[PDB]
């Protein structure tokens, strides 16, 4: 499995943000004792996106001029990646 | 014969798992000398 | 700069993956088993 | 030939691929409140490339103003409100530099290579030509003949004409399938100052322009200059988001007097920003390339399948041997042409027309389509690894020189919104699965409608119907 | 005007712009002057073919699965009749 | 001790609050998931799905 | 798992492993060695559980049949 | 404690695996017809709960060396299944440091 | 990690990583040097110029070319260009090329560099080129040939195609061939770079073997690398057993010097009757007006000539370049050992145009130190552009070593371009205009300019 | 640049045997053609028969540890890094052949 790393939606006119990502899921059954699940939302990562989201929350809620970010289709939402902490 | 190991050095097998190094687990990527040798290069 | 492996070497990690005492019950300072109407289930409960 | 060949008896040593990963300085990026972007990659040196990349090609024309983008490119160099053409040329000459303008289907760029001490003057001239250039009718009437001569010259490039045919066949009814220069009747009479002004107003907006710096440059200085000059651009309407439909079919130009035949066969693929972009790149590198100087030394299953039938003695039980006199293939190359919406993935074969009503091209296309089906069904691990390593090397080979690095930065900034770090790119390249690659190959190749472009002796090149019947097999 | 003592622009105008020799002109026989006797197109113009023959686009289906499915399903009865017969 | 200093600092910090308590502009997760499915290509079918589908 | 023959030969009493070049299986009827790999009960389960996998996959026809 | 494997080849409606499960055990018509009740939410990481637990944490998330430890690959499992993870981890690490000092 | 039944991903950051006030950083070392040269005790010479890049080129330079031919062997080197790349005794063409191509290495077509050597160039990541198998394959190719008749037939076909295509698609390159052929009339530099028609039937395996015996010797082979550390290269070309199995001999070949005519002078071809007109230019006449210029032997005069050539090129080519600007002119400076050519190749040339070019050159002669600064700056911009590119670095190294025998890194040329002097350029132009011209015509039309009408 | 340092050409190929024919050819000499008699050559040509070939000896070399005179000769030549020993490629078999 290899999907996109978690991102942050941000709506401009409304000025409202929120994290998002792809959640894998499967039919429930017995587990495995010798296995702690790896990072599945952010594959092949040390799970820093949580820290980046926590750090960037103050930046985003305070009001960010994200005109330099791509949009999502024809809506008012733009995607901010959580690869590195957001300062702007 | 497959992948034959060379030498009888230590491998973390089922019987032997070794003594954890909590100092390295906690101080990962952070130097120890700022705490054990304060203010020295 | 990497030495011969030893059991107390600098690069030995805690065993939290491989299960040993499966049927134990963790004990220590733990929250009260409060019950509420409609609130999301706690991770550490028998119900999911 | 009395000399023995020991290569058939000896045990040979196999070289293996081991990549080199030099850490380059990260590509910094900033954005003005207007939205105009500023990207910069600095490296130790004495010369730097500074340019402006614009996201407005000929893709946005409706056959009433086809070629207006190229007309605008030629008109930007005819003088501005402050400077004249002579003054611009004098400034460039004093800097000892050349101002290059390049126009594509979905990108344009104006760039200058200079010393680090001429960066502010270069940026000044770029802003002057891009924003403040006056485009009067008289000058518009004085460039029509030069553009006509350029049209007649570019019509004489067989490869460019072939790709224009491929795009005209694939994308009919949308500007993406029109030629960059446009119809001759449009060059001489139709394009007007009104069309040029409308194009500039609509497509030269803030959020669709980037200032790119590569080499011994200062990102802070670039940002200050960009705010000084490019801060007043309008936040115009968003880039058009329409549906460009792919039409399978054929465009065949008959010229039996040509010495070589060029055949391009392409399939529809998703855009450049689709998650399948890396898998399609790996497919392109999997099909590989072949040149006549290699002989039988074709390193891919594809090219090899098409080449060894001109060395096979073709001895059969009930039929006479039929071995080709010589290998007629001049070259085979796998290509991928992506665009924000769509893509064309295929192969481009150049070979001699051969004896009239022969079987050379029948065999070539037979084996090409068989190999496409085979890779759609199964791919080997060793060839998968070869393809990934070749993609690594090819991606690295394009970053030679400040101008090439700046071009890559600008294209990625306009397409993906920001440059992807090479390591990050490579991080996504080692996570590809052979099963995923097989699925991508089967999705777009098997039992799909292709687009064919032919230039040369079409007497021997198979027609579309036959080609449509070989994208699938009875066995499957 | 002079770049390092050279009137480069002048030199350019005298050196950098050679004349280009184009194709020879073919004298037209007087019976070929009427336009329709020197064709430049077949029967139908693009506009015509774009209004009558090309299917209506389906933006949700950019790979013609609908057309392929319909054609193969419509072929099935031919094979069925031939087999039974 | 450094442990005491850190504990006291954290205790004082949480009095101000945490993002889950202080953040005002924040969309519901259902709207974000619906937008994800309605606009972005599925990582399996490589196309845009209308809504959530099990198969 | 992988054979330990190099260590066994370079061990301390290599004469005990001369029989290992006759018609003789290593795991069943050879003298165990100080540095041998640890053998588990259900090797399929032992190798699959730490990777999060159940031993048998229904999509594989061979596994489904087994 | 389960690795789904390859999500692509198990998401199809009809599969050899699903038919085998129907024949021998683990799958059936109740799964095709009624997936809301017999597959339901399913088992996997919870992005919403991870985000909630991350945003509930104090500055201990910034000051913790967790992300460079060999257990950084278990970050999401613990963040979801260990409420108040980062504060406890920060106290643990500061305890180690003060023992060292 | 280094455990059994333990997650491979369960590994911490490397020991060369530090975490300081948040974001992490990495610790590493320094590398790289300048230009380095060595000679193997068997005669082979190795030149290296490391620049720290990740992409490297490795070239085996073999001493053979038109300057070593006569009127009866004309074009034989072209066969040698390909025959050595075909099947050998110990490794066929299939074994080598595929083995190199499947290892992520780009194998370039062999080329003739200064009419005096054949370069076999390979391009790839430095780590892939440093291994001793690539160099081993090149050693096999150069030291143990086979020259099979069927391969020679294939090479005959290839050379016919090369000549015909260059004539049809590279009229300026063909014009350069004519320019040299008539420039150095009775001297080695005036030999043809293309196989003449007659010799197409004459050259075969026996002639190739005789030429290989004549040119055999480790003294006729050189190795040049541009992004490989010097020692590694020495570790790669010295691990070959085949080098140890080869006859040890230092055998050099020498060629005489040259003089210069060219001329008001003409190669006649009716292109409109030879090729289809749609996809090639068939209605044009190619005129090369050239003068004698210094070679690479004297670095000062070479740098002055570079400045002069850049000044002439910038004063003719358009300053503002568009996408589809056609190719009508070229200002060329072909530099050799102790002699060279500098001139203007054009289509539909005119007496007025050629007079203007000569007057521009003379004007360049009279420039002062202050006026020479602009042209020196433009030449420096070009030189730095060469410095920053590994392909340009390789080209410069090969040319500098081949013509003079003394390597010369591109950066060194920069140091020589900013030491150019007005007196030096004045003397160089006095040398240029003090000798007859070459008004090498090639093409078809009868209205072409003539020297008597210029001078 | 102006100075060419002298580096030895093939230091790795000094003090290795360079006599062809070597001494191994004396030790592992096969003056009577193939070393295995007809019946033996008949039994090693089939995977099944081969098992019976060694199983006839209740305690003898298995089919994996068994070596021939020619195999030992090649091993001996390779072990001594003789300059003039050009290694030969074993017959590579595709699927069906195997
Ligand atoms: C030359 C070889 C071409 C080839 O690959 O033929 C394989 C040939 C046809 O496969 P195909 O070329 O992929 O055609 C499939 C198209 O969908 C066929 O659809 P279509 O639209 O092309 O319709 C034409 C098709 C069927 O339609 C007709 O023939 C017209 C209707 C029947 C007319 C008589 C009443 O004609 C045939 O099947 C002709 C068969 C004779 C050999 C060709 O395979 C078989 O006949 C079966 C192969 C497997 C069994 C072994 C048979 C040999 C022993
Ligand atoms: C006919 C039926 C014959 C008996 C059942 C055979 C089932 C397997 C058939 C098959 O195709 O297997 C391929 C399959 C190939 O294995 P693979 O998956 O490729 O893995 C390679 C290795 O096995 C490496 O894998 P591994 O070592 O990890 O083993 C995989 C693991 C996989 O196993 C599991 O995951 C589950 C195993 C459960 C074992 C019991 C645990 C305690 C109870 C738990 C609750 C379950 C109860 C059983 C199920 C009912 C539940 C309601 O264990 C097994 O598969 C074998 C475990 C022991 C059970 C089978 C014993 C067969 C030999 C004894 C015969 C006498 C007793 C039976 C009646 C006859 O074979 C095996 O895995 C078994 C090894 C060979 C067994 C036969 C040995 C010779 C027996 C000769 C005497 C036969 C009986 C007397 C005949 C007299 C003349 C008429
Ligand atoms: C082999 C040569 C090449 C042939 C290629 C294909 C030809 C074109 C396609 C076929 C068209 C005709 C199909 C007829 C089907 C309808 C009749 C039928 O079968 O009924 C089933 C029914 C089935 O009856 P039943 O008895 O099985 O049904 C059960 C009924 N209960 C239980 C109540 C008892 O009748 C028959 O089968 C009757 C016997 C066969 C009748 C044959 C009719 C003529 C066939 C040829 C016609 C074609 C033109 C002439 C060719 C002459 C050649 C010499
Ligand atoms: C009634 C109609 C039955 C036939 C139609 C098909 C039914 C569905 C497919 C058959 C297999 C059952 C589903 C797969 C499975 O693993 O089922 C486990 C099931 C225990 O689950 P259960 O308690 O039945 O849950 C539903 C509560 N009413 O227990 C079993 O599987 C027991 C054996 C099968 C029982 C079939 C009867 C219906 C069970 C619901």
């Amino acid at each position: 499995m290899n999907h996109e790393r978690p991102w942050v939606f941000l709506n401009k006119v409304t000025g409202k943000w929120g994290a998002c990502g792809w959640q894998p899921f499967w039919k429930a059954t017995s587990q495995s004792l010798n296995y702690i699940p790896d990072n599945f939302i952010a594959l092949r990562t040390n799970g820093s996106w949580v820290r980046n989201l926590w750090q960037s929350s103050k930046v985003l809620d305070r009001g960010l001029n994200a005109s330099g970010y791509p949009t999502v289709g024809t809506t008012d939402w733009v995607r901010i990646p959580l690869d590195a902490p957001l300062e702007a | 014969l497959g992948h034959m190991r060379v030498g009888a050095l230590w491998q973390s097998n089922a019987n032997s798992r070794g003594l954890p190094n909590l100092l390295k687990e906690v101080m990962a990527a952070e130097p120890i000398y700022p705490y054990t040798h304060p203010g020295l290069s | 700069l990497h030495a011969d492996p030893i059991f107390n070497g600098s690069k030995v990690v805690r065993s939290i993956q491989m299960m040993r005492s499966y049927h134990r019950l963790p004990v220590g300072p733990e929250p009260p088993h409060l019950k509420i109407r409609g609130a999301p289930l706690h991770p550490w409960s028998m119900y999911t | 030939m009395t000399t023995p060949s020991l290569s058939s008896i000896l045990r040979h040593t196999r070289p293996i691929f081991k990549e080199t990963l030099r850490a380059a300085r990260p590509t910094l990026q900033n954005a003005l409140p207007n939205g105009f972007r500023i990207a910069s990659e600095s490296k130790d040196g004495d010369t730097c490339t500074v340019g402006v990349w614009i996201d407005a090609g000929s893709r946005w024309e409706t056959e009433k103003n086809n070629g207006v983008a190229h007309f605008l490119e030629h008109m930007n160099f005819k003088g501005t409100g402050k400077r004249s053409r002579q003054d611009i040329e004098f400034g460039m000459e004093k800097m000892g530099a050349h101002l290059n303008a390049y126009t594509s289907r979905e990108h344009t760029c104006y760039y200058v290579k200079c010393f680090k001490k001429d960066v502010p003057e270069a940026v000044d001239i770029l802003a002057d030509i891009l924003l403040n250039s006056k485009r009067t009718e008289q000058d518009l009437d004085a460039e029509r003949q030069t553009i006509v001569q350029e049209k007649e010259d570019v019509e004489a490039r067989i490869d460019e004409v072939l790709m224009d045919h491929l795009h005209s066949a694939a994308f009919e009814g949308s500007g993406l399938g029109l030629s960059i220069l446009g119809p001759l009747e449009n060059i001489q009479k139709s394009i007007t100052k009104g069309m040029i002004d409308d194009f500039v107003k609509t497509h030269y907006t803030g959020p669709r322009m980037a200032l790119v710096g590569s080499g011994a440059v200062d990102h802070g200085q670039l940002c200050d200059l960009a705010s000084k000059y490019f801060g007043a651009l309008p936040t115009g309407q968003p880039k058009p988001s329409g549906f460009t439909r792919f039409l399978g079919g054929d465009k065949r130009e008959t010229n039996q007097l040509n010495p070589l035949t060029h055949v391009a066969v392409a399939f529809q693929t998703p855009g450049i920003s689709h998650p399948d972009a890396i898998k399609i790149k790996v497919l392109e590198q999997l099909l590989g390339s072949y040149s006549r100087d290699k002989g039988e030394a074709a390193y891919s299953c594809f090219a090899r399948a098409i080449v060894m039938d001109f060395y096979d003695p073709k001895v059969g039980q009930f039929f006479r041997p039929n071995k080709a006199g010589h290998n007629p293939i001049h070259s085979l190359n796998a290509f991928w042409a992506p665009y924000s919406d769509v893509g064309l993935l295929g192969f481009y074969a150049i070979a001699e027309p051969g004896k009239s009503y022969g079987h050379e091209w029948e065999n070539i296309l037979h084996y090409a389509m068989r190999e496409l089906i085979r890779v759609s069904r199964n791919i080997s691990e060793e060839e998968f690894e070869r393809a990934k390593n070749q993609l690594k090397l090819q991606t690295m080979l394009q970053l030679d020189g400040t101008t090439n690095i700046a071009d890559d930065i600008g294209r990625q900034v306009l397409s993906f919104g920001a440059r992807v770090p090479l390591a990050s790119f490579f991080e996504q390249l080692d996570a590809i699965s052979r099963e995923d690659l097989i699925r991508v190959a089967h999705e777009y190749f098997y039992d799909k409608d292709p687009v064919v472009a032919v230039i040369g002796d079409t007497d021997n090149v198979p027609e579309y119907d036959a080609l449509r019947a070989v994208t699938y097999s009875v066995d499957l | 005007n002079a770049v390092g003592g050279l009137a480069t622009s002048q030199i350019r105008d005298l050196v950098g712009n050679p004349a280009k020799s184009g194709k020879p002109v073919v004298k037209m026989p007087p019976y070929l002057k009427p336009s329709q006797l020197r064709p430049s197109r077949g029967a139908y113009s693009d506009e015509f073919v774009r209004e009558n023959y090309i299917k209506a686009a389906d933006p949700e289906d950019p790979y013609n699965y609908r057309s392929r499915a319909f054609t193969y399903a419509a072929k099935i009865p031919m094979w069925a009749g031939l087999l039974a017969g | 001790s450094p442990l005491e200093k850190a504990i006291a600092e954290i205790n004082e910090e949480i009095k101000s609050g945490t993002p889950w308590d202080t953040l005002k502009n924040r969309a519901d997760p259902k709207e974000l998931h619906a937008l994800k499915f309605a606009q972005l290509p599925h990582p399996i079918t490589k196309k845009v799905e209308g809504k959530f589908k099990y198969f | 798992h992988g054979s330990n023959l190099y260590n066994r030969v370079h061990g301390n009493l290599p004469q005990l492993y001369v029989e290992q070049l006759y018609n003789t299986d290593e795991i069943l009827d050879t003298v165990p060695h100080s540095s041998d790999p640890v053998h588990h009960m259900f090797p399929k389960c032992a190798a699959a559980s730490p990777l999060g996998f159940r031993p048998y996959d229904n999509n594989k026809l061979w596994d489904a049949f087994v | 404690g389960t690795n789904p494997g390859d999500i692509a080849l198990n998401s199809k409606r009809f599969t050899v695996g699903k038919f085998v499960a129907w024949a021998c055990g683990g799958w059936g018509l109740k799964d095709w017809i009624f997936p809301s009740l017999f597959i339901g939410r399913g088992d996997g990481p919870d992005f919403d709960r991870i985000v909630k637990h991350t945003l509930q944490s104090s500055s201990a998330i910034e000051k913790v060396n967790w992300f460079d430890s060999p257990f950084a690959c278990y970050t999401e499992w613990f963040v979801e299944h260990f409420p108040g993870f980062f504060d406890s981890r920060y106290r643990f690490e500061m305890s180690a440091k003060t023992i060292l000092a | 990690a280094l455990g059994d039944s333990i997650n491979p991903n369960q590994v911490g950051v490397g020991d060369n990583v530090i975490r300081v006030n948040g974001r992490l950083f990495e610790v590493d070392k320094v590398q790289e040097k300048g230009l380095k040269t060595s000679v193997l005790d068997n005669g082979t010479k190795v030149i290296t110029l490391d620049n720290g890049g990740s992409v490297a080129q490795l070239t085996f330079l073999y001493k053979d070319g038109p300057v070593y031919e006569n009127i009866f062997n004309a074009g034989i080197s072209s066969f040698m260009k390909h025959a050595l790349t075909k099947d050998g005794l110990t490794s066929s063409e299939y074994i080598t090329k595929t083995f190199l191509q499947k290892a992520g290495i780009i194998v370039h077509e062999p080329t003739v560099v200064n009419k005096s050597a054949i370069a076999f160039t390979v391009e790839g990541f430095r780590d892939t080129l440093a291994q001793p198998a690539v160099a081993d394959k090149f050693w096999q190719s150069l030291l143990f040939p086979r020259f099979s008749p069927e391969n020679v037939k294939e090479v005959k076909r290839l050379v016919e195609l090369e000549s015909k295509e260059t004539k049809r698609d590279s009229p300026f390159a063909y014009l350069q061939d004519i320019l040299h052929k008539t420039a150095f009339k009775g001297s080695p530099l005036g030999h043809t770079s293309f196989v003449p028609a007659y010799n197409l039937g004459y050259i075969d395996s026996n002639k190739l073997f005789d030429r290989w015996d004549a040119h055999y010797g480790f003294g006729n082979i050189a190795v040049i690398a541009t992004n490989i550390e010097h020692e590694a290269v020495l570790a790669a070309i010295t691990d070959s057993a085949w080098v140890a199995r080869a006859h040890n001999k230092v055998g050099g070949v020498a060629a005489p010097a040259s003089k210069y005519s060219g001329g008001e002078g003409y190669d006649v071809v009716h292109r409109a009757k030879e090729f289809d007109d749609q996809f090639t230019d068939v209605y044009s006449t190619y005129t090369a007006y050239a003068f004698k210029a210094p070679g690479r032997s004297n670095l000062k005069e070479h740098a002055a000539s570079l400045v002069i050539a850049q000044a002439l090129s910038n004063a003719v080519s358009p300053v503002l370049n568009t996408s589809f600007a056609p190719k009508r002119l070229e200002v060329f400076y072909q530099a050799y050992d102790t002699v060279g050519l500098i001139g203007l190749s054009s289509v539909q040339a005119s007496n007025a145009q050629l007079k203007a070019f000569k007057a521009a050159l003379s004007k360049i002669g009279t420039l002062s130190e202050a006026d020479l600064a602009v042209h020196k700056s433009a030449a420096l911009l070009t030189a730095y552009g060469n410095v920053e590119s590994w392909r340009a670095t390789q080209a410069t190294l090969i040319d500098s070593f081949n013509t003079t025998g003394q390597p010369l890194s591109p950066l060194e040329i920069v140091s020589a371009i900013k030491a150019v002097s007005a007196d030096t350029v004045k003397s160089v132009v006095a040398t240029m205009l003090g000798s007859p011209a070459t008004l090498v015509h090639h093409g078809d039309s009868p209205c072409a300019p003539t020297l008597d009408a210029l001078q | 640049k102006r100075e060419w340092h002298v580096v030895p050409a093939t230091k790795k190929f000094a003090d290795v045997p360079t006599e062809w024919p070597a001494k191994e050819h004396e030790r592992f000499a096969l003056p009577y053609g193939p070393s295995e008699g007809r019946i033996v050559s008949f039994m090693r040509a089939s995977r099944i028969r081969n098992r019976l070939l060694f199983t006839l000896n209740p305690t003898g070399y298995t089919e994996d540890t068994y070596v021939t005179k020619e195999a030992l000769r090649r091993q001996a030549l390779a072990e001594s890094k003789n300059l003039w020993y050009l290694p030969e490629r074993p017959v590579v078999a595709d699927q069906l052949e195997t």
